[PDB]
Order: C-alpha cells, then sequence, then structure tokens
RNA sequence: GAGUACGGUAGAGGGUGGUGGAAUUUCCUGUGUAGCGGUGAAAUGCGUAGAUAUAGGAAGGAACACCAGUGGCGAAGGCGACCACCUGGACUGAUACUGACACUGAGGUGCGAAAGCGUGGGGAGCAAACAGGAUUAGAUACCCUGGUAGUCCACGCCGUAAACGAUGUCGACUAGCCGUUGGGAUCGAUCUUAGUGGCGCAGCUAACGCGAUAAGUCGACCGCCUGGGGAGUACGGC
C-alpha cells in the first residue's frame, strides 16, 4: 500500500479484493482491517464494480 | 481525448464468434482517429451467479479512444445484440496498456 | 450460514460451528433490526447516543 | 395404496417466533411428511418453546422414516426459538445430517416494515 | 482586504437517461394434508371449493443491506445501489496580474422538510379515514385482522416546522492537552492550513454553563423585546 506496492487499486487484483471480504460476501469494516478511509472508499467502490460483473457474489448463498 | 475502458462478456453457447465480434467492434475507433490501447481476452469464466439461466460467459476488455458518435453506436449495438448479456464502460483520465492480471499461475 | 461435517465429527462440533458461523454473519441482528419501521429521527438519535457512549468508553481507559 | 421409495432427502425448518413448521421433501422439493408445533398439541405460548420444536421435528422425522431416507440436508429459515432444537430432534430420529444451512431471507432495502408497536 | 490566470485533491453537491442483486406481494403449475396466522392470553381472518409449508416459471412497483465513521458535501431545506452525459462550488502549491474594486443591508427578489391542492400516469410494501375482533365500567384509543386517500413519476401551486447550536453576518486579538477528515512542507517525528469533535487557564454569566467552532476583549451594519392572559386573535390591505 504505502511504501511501494500499488499506489492505487482497481477491480483487477481479485486476490487483494478477495482478501478484504468476509466469508459470507460482505465488506469488512475499516476498524477491523485498520486501513485508511480514502483507501476504504476506493476498496468499496472497487468491490461493488467487480460485483456487478459477476466476478464476486452479492451473497455467499445465491 | 476521451478514454473508455470497456469490459464486455458474451454468451457461452455462441462463444466462437468473439473474434468476429471484437474485430467488427473496433472498426470505428481508427476511422475516428482513435488508438486501441489494449484488447485482452480471457474468456470461458465461471459467473458468481446465474445470469439469464447460464453459469458461464466469455469475457473481454478493450481500451478505446473514441467520440460521442462511436461510443453511442457501441452501446446501441450492445443493447440490441442478443449476446451482450452484460456490459460496462469505465472512462479514465489516462491511458493504460500493461495487461490486467493474465495467468500468474501455470 | 452453511456448515461442513467431515471426518465423522461428533454432533457437538457441528452445532458449535453452525452457531459460530451464524453469529459471525450476524443473521439474528439483521433480522431483529427489521421487524418494525425505524424512522430517520430515531436513526440519528440512536447513532448519536452510540457515538457518545463509544467515545466515553474510549476515554475511560485513560 | 401407493408406495414409492426415496433416499437422501432434504428437511426444512421454518422457525418463526409464534410457531415452527417442519417438513420433509426429496431433492426435488415434493412433500413427504410435515408436522407443526400447533398440531403437536400445544396451542399457546408453549407452541413457541424449543421443546415443541423438538417434538414436532421428531414426529415428522419418524413419519418420514417409512420411505427410507438414509441422508438429510436440513435447512432452517427464521429467527424464532427452537432454531437448533429441531436439528437435534431430527438427529435423534436416526438420520444422517449431510449438511445444515440457513436460508433466512434478508432484504437489502426492500419494502418498509410495519409501524412500531406501542405496548 | 477583494478578485483573476495555472497544475492537482476529496466529496450521498445538482440534473437527464440506462442498468443491477436481495426481498415482499400477486398469478400459474407439481408433491403433500389438517392446520395457518396472531397475542399477555384470545378472537376476527385464511383453510379439505385443498390452505400454510415446499419446488419451478411469470408480472409489477418501491427502497438501495454489508461499506457507514464525533465521516463528507451543500446558503439553508437537504443529499447514500452502479454507470454515462451536462453542471456549481470548496480545499491545495508557486508565480504572475488588477490596485480598495470591501462589509452590511429597510424595501425587493429567489430557494425552501413533511403534510396538503390541481391535471395526467402508476400502484408491490406501508398506511390517516373506515370495517371487524379484543381490553375495559365505558374505549369514538393503545393491541390484532383487513384496508382507501397518500406515500412514487411529470408539470404547476402552496411559504409553513422544536426550518434549533432555541446562539444574525463580517473582521481583529486572547494559556494549553487529546482525537479526526482533506492538503502541504522539514527530518515514523516536527511544523503549518481549511474543516469536524472531547476537556480546560484567565475572562464572562442569576445559575446552569460558554470557553480560538466564546456566551471573553473589541469594532461595522441589520433584525427584534418591553408583565401574564385576551392573541399572533379581530378588522383592513396584500
Ligand atoms: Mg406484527
Ligand atoms: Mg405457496
Ligand atoms: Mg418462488
Ligand atoms: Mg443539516
Ligand atoms: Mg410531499
Ligand atoms: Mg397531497
Ligand atoms: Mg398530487
Ligand atoms: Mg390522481
Ligand atoms: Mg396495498
Ligand atoms: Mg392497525
Ligand atoms: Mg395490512
Ligand atoms: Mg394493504
Ligand atoms: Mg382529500
Ligand atoms: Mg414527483
Ligand atoms: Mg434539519
Ligand atoms: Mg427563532
Ligand atoms: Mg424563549
Ligand atoms: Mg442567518
Ligand atoms: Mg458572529
Ligand atoms: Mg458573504
Ligand atoms: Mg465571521
Ligand atoms: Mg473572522
Ligand atoms: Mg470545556
Ligand atoms: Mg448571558
Ligand atoms: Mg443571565
Ligand atoms: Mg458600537
Ligand atoms: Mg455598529
Ligand atoms: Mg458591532
Ligand atoms: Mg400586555
Ligand atoms: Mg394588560
Ligand atoms: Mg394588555
Ligand atoms: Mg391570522
Ligand atoms: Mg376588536
Ligand atoms: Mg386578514
Amino acid at each position: 500500500f504505502t511504501a511501494e506496492g500499488v499506489k492505487e487499486i482497481d477491480y483487477k487484483d481479485l486476490n487483494t479484493l478477495k482478501a478484504y471480504v468476509s466469508e459470507t460476501g460482505k465488506i469488512v469494516p475499516s476498524r477491523i482491517t485498520g486501513t485508511k478511509a480514502k483507501y476504504q472508499r476506493q476498496l468499496a467502490t472497487a468491490i461493488k464494480r467487480a460485483r456487478y460483473l459477476a466476478l464476486l457474489p452479492y451473497t455467499d448463498s445465491h | 481525448m476521451r478514454h473508455y475502458e470497456i469490459v464486455f462478456l458474451v454468451h457461452p453457447d455462441q462463444s466462437e464468434q468473439v473474434g468476429g465480434m471484437v474485430e467488427r467492434y473496433t472498426k470505428a475507433i481508427e476511422e475516428d482517429g482513435g488508438k486501441i490501447h489494449r484488447l485482452e481476452d480471457w474468456g470461458r469464466r465461471q459467473l458468481a451467479y446465474a445470469i439469464n439461466n447460464v453459469h458461464k460467459a466469455h469475457y473481454v476488455l478493450m481500451n478505446v479512444e473514441c467520440s460521442a458518435k462511436a461510443l453511442a453506436e457501441l452501446e446501441d449495438n450492445f443493447r440490441y445484440n442478443d449476446a451482450v448479456i452484460r456490459n460496462l464502460v469505465m472512462r479514465r483520465d489516462e491511458a493504460v496498456t500493461e495487461q490486467s492480471e493474465m495467468l500468474k499461475a501455470e | 450460514p452453511a456448515v461442513k461435517v467431515k471426518e465423522n465429527e461428533p454432533f457437538d462440533v457441528a452445532l458449535r460451528r453452525f452457531k459460530r458461523s451464524c453469529e459471525k454473519a450476524g443473521v439474528l441482528a439483521e433480522v431483529r433490526s427489521r421487524e418494525f419501521y425505524e424512522k430517520p429521527t430515531a436513526e440519528r438519535k440512536r447513532k448519536a447516543a452510540a457515538a457518545v457512549k463509544r467515545h466515553a468508553k474510549k476515554v475511560q481507559r485513560e | 395404496k401407493v408406495k414409492k421409495t426415496v433416499v437422501d432427502g432434504i428437511a426444512h425448518i421454518h422457525a418463526s417466533f409464534n410457531n415452527t413448521i417442519v417438513t420433509i421433501t426429496d431433492r426435488q422439493g415434493n412433500a413427504l411428511s410435515w408436522a407443526t408445533s400447533g398440531g403437536s398439541g400445544f396451542r399457546g405460548s408453549r407452541k413457541s418453546t424449543p421443546f415443541a420444536a423438538q417434538v414436532a421435528a421428531e414426529r415428522a422425522g419418524q413419519a418420514a422414516l417409512e420411505y427410507g431416507l438414509k441422508n438429510l440436508d436440513v435447512n432452517v429459515k427464521g429467527p424464532g426459538p427452537g432454531r437448533e432444537s429441531a436439528v437435534r430432534a431430527l438427529n435423534a430420529c436416526g438420520y444422517k445430517i449431510a449438511s445444515i444451512t440457513d436460508v433466512t431471507p434478508i432484504p437489502h432495502n426492500g419494502c418498509r416494515p410495519p409501524k412500531k408497536r406501542r405496548v
């Protein structure tokens, strides 16, 4: 994040985005991951955009 | 001048004309003076949920330097095509050309 | 939400795992939070009370 | 005088606050046997208790054992009490609990719920 | 002081279209049979003219879980699904430019929650009025089962709210400590701006309390008050 790896994120690094979702398919709060607010907003919009393209499930059940 | 990064996924049952479709879609960018910056196909994917009673689709992305007329024609063809099933357009204020993820595995 | 039974596990780990997964998903909380309409004034009031209590608890450690 | 066999079915628990309903079907969702806490003979506040859920679930399982049914996928829906009591009641009947899932519906925004009670 | 030109930053700021997934309801069809629903306990109501549950399909309307935060933006009212198009403002850094071009503002001019009104659409859920069942001495209520306007959309009107920080706008000064949202510098640390919160020295206050986001020390302009009722009512004008 901060030092070298990826100054910005997008709906392409599905590993990193998958690392920030609960097992039921919900975005994890920033108080748990300890991330910054701006990156949290970028993360949420990336997850929703990726979710529209059926890359990620809306719900774990479906 | 007005960038557009389009992601389009097409029906699996007729997922062989994906070539024909992509090289008939990119016929308008060059005549308008626009440069193609990326055209990546990684089709035969599994959907996270059933879209119109199917579970698989053929994915593709392309970056386009177009104007209003060419873009609007693109979404017209998309909307009236029976294989569009899904579509997204993602304007950016810069040009990207260096892959998306390829197959980092073997 | 869903639980896996494997390695002929006894019928005690199964229920405990199911309960743990359910509380992780917070199904009961969400279904309880929708049995009646809860107007936006009460929304803001409850959230303000939660904020003041949370800050008081955070300060009380010092 | 009609007979048919079935193996590896699915059992549904509908556990609302007032009452819990247990039913058994195949993978195709065709009813085989069902039992209700109201039918078990409680008729009141007792109908909400987990013990009534246990009784109803075991009664329905014992009624459905006539078809064989050596395997069950049990799925639960509803926040009422007896959410897990019926599971143990079914396990007492002598089935194989293949999997347990919840199918509690959660609207994202949806319709608006009714007015708040003033009691 | 005020403003202009040039790169960037963040944002539920506004408007016009399109598209998503969860869920409710209704209709059709399969299996299946005696209950479902609701309550403090009940009953009305729905069921063998086959209900509830369960599986598949279809129609339609509305709101946009999780992110979500003493979080952000807006003059206020207010603004959360995603994308495209049109568009306002604010923060941030250096240089260059204009050379007082400023503040306030009686009248006037606009924007202005919800409910309401007019014309035309739409109508899933909720739900004033209303019907029935309970509770009760009575119950024109609280509780339960249903349910029409309305809530939604387009255009027009209406001008009101505990429209509240119960605190007019603008400018300058006055010990400190702990957070947090944007942005900068210097070497995780230090400094500096524009917001948003918690304490607190002087000072102020009838007291509560305020305390660099003053209710302290001062200036400029505007609005308003003069015991409680009658009464924000009557008459007149608009
Ligand atoms: Mg109710
Ligand atoms: Mg049904
Ligand atoms: Mg269905
Ligand atoms: Mg406000
Ligand atoms: Mg209105
Ligand atoms: Mg009206
Ligand atoms: Mg109207
Ligand atoms: Mg009308
Ligand atoms: Mg209705
Ligand atoms: Mg009622
Ligand atoms: Mg009703
Ligand atoms: Mg109704
Ligand atoms: Mg009327
Ligand atoms: Mg409207
Ligand atoms: Mg307000
Ligand atoms: Mg006032
Ligand atoms: Mg007063
Ligand atoms: Mg004012
Ligand atoms: Mg002032
Ligand atoms: Mg001004
Ligand atoms: Mg000022
Ligand atoms: Mg000032
Ligand atoms: Mg203080
Ligand atoms: Mg005073
Ligand atoms: Mg005083
Ligand atoms: Mg003076
Ligand atoms: Mg003065
Ligand atoms: Mg003055
Ligand atoms: Mg007087
Ligand atoms: Mg008098
Ligand atoms: Mg008088
Ligand atoms: Mg009057
Ligand atoms: Mg008089
Ligand atoms: Mg008059």
